[PDB]
């Protein structure tokens, strides 16, 4: 019937939302799913709605709507922005160790700024003895045996890292935010604010 | 409207996250600017600029205040009313109905909270694919993860993002069960109520209305306010 400009704009808005909420799980999107779950009876003007959705998905959100395979009627949003930041694994990565280090540094912060060598060893391989030996020589850790091997962060870490960034790490390790762990978080604020003066 | 790449990356990350506290979007704004190095405009000007570009899509970056302590939050919100589709697209049919059942319990609740045991009893009622309590316990935590629900003491309430997203839907669907604040006239899930009359207030609203007042009185019946007066939210 008589569809206004707003009706059409609300229509392409449903379409761009549909593609966004779906793509975030790498779906990929099917035309049949599109025609069924958002288009409806606006199928008579579908190619125009689709095109307007594509440019709005591009100009506003910076995604390129691409048919991943020719003649497949299936689409994918491709990020047309700057590469960095879910980014660089598909290309550029830091030394594996730095990853290993981050867990150990994180694991220490988790247990309460302290941990015994044998525990983390049961964690690690799942050169655990050698890497955690020169990490102390690099002053990334501390290898004290004073009342076992008792672990702490050592001097270097504080200059290259903060407990908040570690907390940002342990959050992103499997999804979370620091806030989830206010036990850990609360002292990070006492550190983040302390980093000022 | 004038739309640069720092605005697009801002919108991209504002959707990966469900909702952000004001200090975290200012952190996000500066973040996007440092990956493209000009003057960082005021957060208000930055947001108002984007919303004028989103007008043709009838969505906006909408400011909201939480109902527990009143901190400012920001989420990408539909101007429309049938905004149930944002979760309807993201979840399954049974997970959907589970949220609806949970929503019904939270609204009808006095505290604005519904226990897990009360929600898990409606599992057999769920439309779509058959699920069980073990699975339903996971879905509720997923709602917490995606900032649709907030859990306290084994009880669930609506996240501030949820209220921002579908306040329009909630009111039009449950007009007899919904609660509105006497001060801001907006949707109320949790809050304080007078014991003389029956009006209710958002915790941050009673905080500002009774601010610095040595004898808090209910604006409707002028009776002494029975409950504790919180202190207004200050970013420090
Ligand atoms: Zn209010
Ligand atoms: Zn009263």
């Amino acid at each position: 019937g008589p569809r206004s400009q707003k009706q059409l704009e609300l229509k392409v808005s449903e379409l761009v939302q549909f593609l966004l909420i779906k793509d975030q799980k790498k779906i990929p999107i099917k035309r049949a799913d599109i025609l069924k779950h958002v288009i409806g009876d606006y199928k008579d003007i579908f190619p125009d709605l689709f095109k307007r959705a594509a440019e709005r998905l591009q100009y506003v959100f910076g995604y390129k709507l691409v048919e991943l395979e020719p003649k497949s009627n299936t689409y994918i949003l491709i990020n047309t922005l700057e590469p960095v930041e879910d980014a660089e694994m598909r290309g550029d990565q830091g030394t594996p160790t730095t990853g290993l280090l981050m867990i150990v540094l994180g694991l220490i912060f988790m247990k309460g700024n302290t941990l015994k060598e044998t525990e983390a060893w049961d964690f690690l391989r799942r050169p655990k003895k050698l890497i955690t030996e020169d990490f102390v020589r690099q002053r990334y850790l501390e290898y004290r045996r004073i009342p076992d091997y008792e672990f702490q962060w050592g001097p270097r870490t504080n200059l290259e890292l903060s407990k908040m960034k570690v907390l940002k790490f342990v959050a992103k390790v499997h999804n979370q935010d620091p806030k989830d762990w206010p036990a850990q978080y609360c002292e990070a604020l006492a550190d983040e604010e302390n980093r000022a003066r | 409207g004038v739309m640069t790449d720092v605005h697009r990356r801002f919108l991209q990350l504002l959707m990966t996250h469900g909702v952000l506290e004001e200090w975290d979007v200012k952190r996000l704004q500066t973040h996007c600017y440092k990956v493209h190095n000009a003057t960082v405009d005021k957060l208000e000007d930055f947001i108002n600029n984007i919303n004028s570009v989103l007008e043709s899509l009838y969505i906006e970056i909408k400011r909201g205040v939480t109902e527990d302590d009143g901190r400012p939050i920001y989420a990408l919100v539909n101007l429309a009313t049938t905004s149930i589709s944002k979760m309807a697209t993201d979840f399954a049919e049974n997970e959907l109905d589970l949220f609806r059942k949970a929503l019904e319990l939270i609204i009808d609740s006095e505290t604005g909270f519904a226990s897990s045991t009360n929600i898990l009893n409606l599992v057999d009622q769920l439309k779509g694919k058959k699920m069980r309590k073990k699975e339903a316990e996971q879905v509720l935590q997923k709602f917490v993860q995606n900032k649709w629900l907030i859990e306290k003491e084994g009880e669930f309430t609506l996240h501030g993002r949820a209220i921002l997203e579908m306040e329009q839907y909630i009111r039009e669907t449950y007009p007899d069960a919904v609660k509105i604040c006497n001060i801001c006239h907006s949707l109320l899930i949790q809050g304080q109520s007078c014991e003389t009359c029956g009006i209710r207030m958002h915790l941050p609203c009673v905080a500002k209305y009774f601010q610095s007042n040595a004898e808090p009185r209910c604006p409707h019946c002028n009776d002494y306010w029975p409950h504790e007066i919180p202190k207004v939210f200050d970013p420090e």
